[PDB]
C-alpha cells in the first residue's frame, strides 16, 4: 500500500474533447462503463460524471477549456465496479493520420 | 491533505447515490466552468412528517475544508431560515459540526442531514443563535409554530 494503477496517454488537449475522453478513451480503451473522472487539481473538480444529466453539457467542450494541460492528472473511478485509474496527460500535437489518442503503454 | 478528505468525499458521493433517505438531496454543486466541486455540496432537507415542518424542502450548502474528515463542514441555509439554532446569515448551530464537540470523522454526510432535520423541529434552547427566533419560541409558541408552518408551505417543493 498503495500503487495505485497510473498510465500516461498522449494526445492534444485542444482537440480531444470530454466526451470522447469518456466513451472513446475511458470507456472504450480502459475498459470502464460508469466512470465518474476527476481532475486532480486539489479542489475536487469532477469534470465527467457517471450520473446522467449531470455533466452531460461538458460533452462538445474540449479538455482544455477547463484548464487541462500538459502533465495534468486525472482520476477516473469506476461507479459499478471497483476500478480507479491516474491517467496522466502528455500533451502532443503530432500524431499523424491525424489519430485522436495514444496509451503508452502499450 | 485534500487527497484524504477527497478520497473520504468521494466515499461519501458514491454510498449517498446507491443509498440516501427519500426527500433529501445532495450532489456537488456546479463549477462555473460546467464542472462539479466535491468539496462544495448543495443540500436539501425534506420536513420530517408530524412535525410543522412538514411539507418543506429546506436548502443548505456543505463547505468542506481539506482537514476533512478531521475538520466537521460548515453547513450553511441557502436562504436563511426562521430557527433559534440558524443564525442570521444561515450557518447551522449544531453540535456535531464543532470539531471540539461530539463530532466524529466517521459521521456520514447522511447522518448530518438526518441530525439537522431533528434540529428543526426540536430546536436547542443551549445554544440560540438567532435573536427573534428564540424570543418567538420561549415566549409566544403559538406564534412561534404558526411562523414554521408558513415557511414550510412557503418552501413548499413545486
Ligand atoms: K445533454
Amino acid at each position: 500500500s498503495a500503487s495505485k494503477p497510473e498510465v500516461t496517454v498522449r494526445l492534444n488537449v485542444h482537440k480531444v474533447t470530454v466526451l470522447t475522453l469518456q466513451d472513446k478513451i475511458v470507456k472504450e480503451k480502459f475498459a470502464m462503463v460508469a466512470p465518474d473522472v476527476q481532475i486532480e487539481d486539489g479542489k475536487g473538480t469532477i469534470l465527467i460524471s457517471s450520473e446522467e444529466g449531470e455533466t452531460e453539457a461538458n460533452n462538445h467542450k474540449k479538455l482544455s477549456e477547463f484548464g487541462i494541460r500538459n502533465g495534468s492528472r486525472l482520476q477516473a473511478d469506476d461507479f459499478l465496479q471497483d476500478y480507479t485509474l491516474l491517467i496522466n496527460i502528455l500533451h502532443s500535437e503530432d500524431l499523424g493520420k491525424d489519430v485522436e489518442f495514444e496509451v503508452v503503454g502499450d | 491533505m485534500s487527497g484524504i478528505a477527497l478520497s473520504r468525499l468521494a466515499q461519501e458521493r458514491k454510498a449517498w447515490r446507491k443509498d440516501h433517505p427519500f426527500g433529501f438531496v445532495a450532489v456537488p454543486t456546479k463549477n462555473p466552468d460546467g464542472t462539479m466541486n466535491l468539496m462544495n455540496w448543495e443540500c436539501a432537507i425534506p420536513g420530517k412528517k408530524g412535525t410543522p415542518w412538514e411539507g418543506g424542502l429546506f436548502k443548505l450548502r456543505m463547505l468542506f475544508k481539506d482537514d476533512y474528515p478531521s475538520s466537521p463542514p460548515k453547513c450553511k441555509f441557502e436562504p436563511p431560515l426562521f430557527h433559534p439554532n440558524v443564525y442570521p446569515s444561515g450557518t447551522v448551530c449544531l453540535s456535531i459540526l464543532e470539531e471540539d464537540k461530539d463530532w466524529r470523522p466517521a459521521i456520514t454526510i447522511k447522518q448530518i442531514l438526518l441530525g439537522i432535520q431533528e434540529l428543526l423541529n426540536e430546536p436547542n434552547i443551549q445554544d440560540p443563535a438567532q435573536a427573534e427566533a428564540y424570543t418567538i419560541y420561549c415566549q409566544n409558541r403559538v406564534e412561534y409554530e404558526k411562523r414554521v408552518r408558513a415557511q414550510a408551505k412557503k418552501f413548499a417543493p413545486s
